[PDB]
């Protein structure tokens, strides 16, 4: 029960340069670090799912962690048509104390 | 390579920041910059920051139309920082 | 020759439908958008295109496969095009200082 | 949502060398990308300028980060005045 | 007349030429 | 002084901090500003990740925790350096060869090294 084992890893490097070899040293950790970006993804997937009162992961909440923090665009899955973005909630108790700020300032 | 190509057309060229207070950044970084060269690389690159944020910060000013003089307020430099990896976030209204 | 010519011809009459875009902007803004608006942001994306496939071809080319076009060379072109700041997300709020 | 740019990718892909026949996944890739460029230029489009989304600043994001969209937006603005100048 | 019939001659061979079987892959 | 920095050098005094610079205050606000103005920006985005109107108490007690992470990682747990320790202090001491000179680490691992410069022509 692993997910990467040590041929898909040295394609990935022979896919880069050819001529370059890992030792079991740089194997061993690359090996590890897939696995704690495997764990800590799903970890804070299932919250996200856990928070639209759901008990399935849809591909719709992998996304928005990869996105926010790991700074991925997985680009072939699609989505559905993003609502119109709302721009300014700003709120009438903030423009009435900003409305101060400049009653001092000029007058 | 580029970065030593690049480097003759640095020999006429001379940065605003000086060298002295470049040559101190880097000492507390980390190395005394023995090559003059190099203090003459970090400075433009880090003038070149500067002038890109004052910049971009100048046409936010410039596409809210007033076209007389152009005053380096909070508004035009805040969302010109966060083109880059500044993210200021300043109060009002502490109450 | 005989290709270069169609393909050159494909290479300039191909482009975005201006009657979908028009929908596709103003289902994001809510009201409206112009003409001078859809003409430059369906000219960009033709840009874009170009940007991906001229570069998922230097993907291929650097590997060992022939011109059909796999997904494994364009996972690999959005990757190295978000390296070089070529493909912007406004999702992640980045710090350089550290 | 289904496809709305299948059969124009297709003419756009072997317009800048990838074949007559491209795989179906690779134009499923294509067809988000452009979907997302599109939403991640209007998003960051209607803060710029004014909370509309007038053409003034979309030439903005054009430079300082790639000069072909700048210089393929100038020839197409150009080029609007002198196709309305032959009527 | 002329320019509301010619725009979509630019297309239709768009669709005659290019993409004529459609293929997939593992 | 507003009612949030005359409660700010309440906290200052509760810790062993009695002499401060007086900047210190409108730093220690700048930071409790950026704070909750960046939970309550993760707090929207799940508000409307899971399609709900307002933004609820669970919402921001998901936001509070998700950046827990990242902004204020933390230094290593207590069992975590217990067990990274008692493997490391079972290997015995090595002995001491007699005369090596300048004891130092293999080549790679030192500073020591030809560190060239560019010819100034």
């Amino acid at each position: 029960n692993q997910v990467l084992t040590k041929k898909k890893l040295q394609d990935l490097v022979r896919e880069v340069d050819p001529n370059e070899q890992l030792d079991e040293d740089v194997e061993e950790m690359l090996l590890q670090i897939a696995d704690d970006f495997i764990e800590s993804v799903v970890t804070a997937a299932c919250q996200l799912a856990r928070h639209r009162k759901s008990s399935t992961l849809e591909v719709k909440d992998v996304q928005l962690h990869l996105e926010r923090q790991w700074n991925m665009w997985i680009p072939g899955f699609g989505s559905e048509e993003i609502r119109p973005y709302k721009k300014a909630c700003t709120t009438e108790a903030h423009k009435q104390r900003m409305a101060l700020i400049r009653k001092t300032t000029k007058k | 390579t580029p970065l030593v190509d690049f480097l003759m057309q640095l020999e006429d060229y001379t940065p605003t920041i000086p060298d002295a207070v470049t040559g101190y950044y880097l000492n507390r970084a980390g190395f005394e910059a023995s090559d003059p060269r190099i203090i003459r690389l970090i400075s433009l690159a880090a003038q070149k920051f500067i002038s890109d944020i004052a910049n971009d910060a100048l046409q936010h000013c410039k596409m809210k139309g007033k076209d007389r003089k152009y005053t380096l307020t909070m508004e035009d430099l805040t969302p010109a920082l966060s083109e880059y990896g500044i993210n200021v976030k300043k109060p009002h209204y502490f109450t | 020759s005989e290709e270069q010519l169609n393909r050159y011809e494909m290479y300039r009459r191909s482009a975005f439908p201006k009657a979908a875009i028009k929908r596709l902007i103003q289902s994001i803004t809510g009201t409206s958008v112009s003409q001078n608006v859809v003409i430059a942001m369906s000219g960009i994306s033709k840009v874009f295109v170009g940007e991906v496939v001229e570069e998922a071809l230097d993907v291929c080319e650097k590997w060992g496969e022939m011109p059909p076009l796999q997904p494994k060379h364009m996972r690999e072109a959005v990757r190295r095009l978000k390296s070089k700041g070529q493909i912007p997300n406004s999702k992640h709020k980045k710090i350089i200082f550290f | 949502r289904k496809r709305l740019f299948s059969k124009e990718l297709r003419c756009m892909m072997y317009g800048f060398g990838d074949d007559q026949n491209p795989y179906t996944e690779s134009v499923d890739i294509l067809e988000d990308l452009v979907i997302e460029f599109i939403t991640e230029m209007t998003h960051k489009a209607m803060s710029i300028g004014r909370q509309g989304r007038v053409q003034v600043e979309d030439i903005v994001f054009l430079i300082r980060k790639d000069p072909r969209k700048f210089a393929r937006v100038k020839d197409l603005l150009t080029m609007n005045e002198e196709l309305k100048r032959a009527r | 007349v002329n320019l509301s019939e010619e725009s979509a001659r630019i297309l239709a061979t768009n669709s005659e030429l290019v993409g004529t079987l459609t293929r997939s892959c593992k | 002084m507003p009612k949030d920095a005359q409660m700010m050098a309440q906290i200052l005094k509760d810790m062993g901090i009695t002499e401060y610079e007086p900047r210190v205050i409108n730093q220690m606000l700048e930071f409790a500003f950026r704070y909750v103005t960046t939970i309550l920006d993760d707090a929207k985005i799940y508000s409307s990740h899971a399609k709900k109107a307002t933004v609820d108490a669970d919402d921001v007690r998901l936001a509070i925790q998700c950046r827990a992470d990242q902004s204020f990682t933390s230094p290593p747990p207590r069992d975590f350096l217990l067990d990274i320790a008692r493997q490391r202090n079972q290997t015995p001491l090595p002995l001491i060869k007699p005369y090596s000179g300048p004891r130092l680490p293999p080549d790679r691992y030192c500073l020591t090294a030809p560190n060239y410069r560019l010819k100034s022509l």
